[PDB]
């Protein structure tokens, strides 16, 4: 999945930006 | 900002105001 250690643990906002589309 | 757990209406929150008003999609492969 796309939204990996967000969902799961800790994570990087950028890495949010990337899922937008 | 925070540097912690990223689910749910907090992966949410940061996507929502991180995309850009431009709709998103998560995992949830088909």
């Amino acid at each position: 999945g796309i939204v990996e250690q967000c969902c799961t643990s800790i994570c990087s906002l950028y890495q949010l930006e990337n899922y937008c589309n | 900002f925070v540097n912690q757990h990223l689910c749910x209406s907090d992966l949410v929150e940061a996507l929502y105001l991180v995309c850009g008003e431009r709709g998103f999609f998560y995992t949830k492969p088909t």
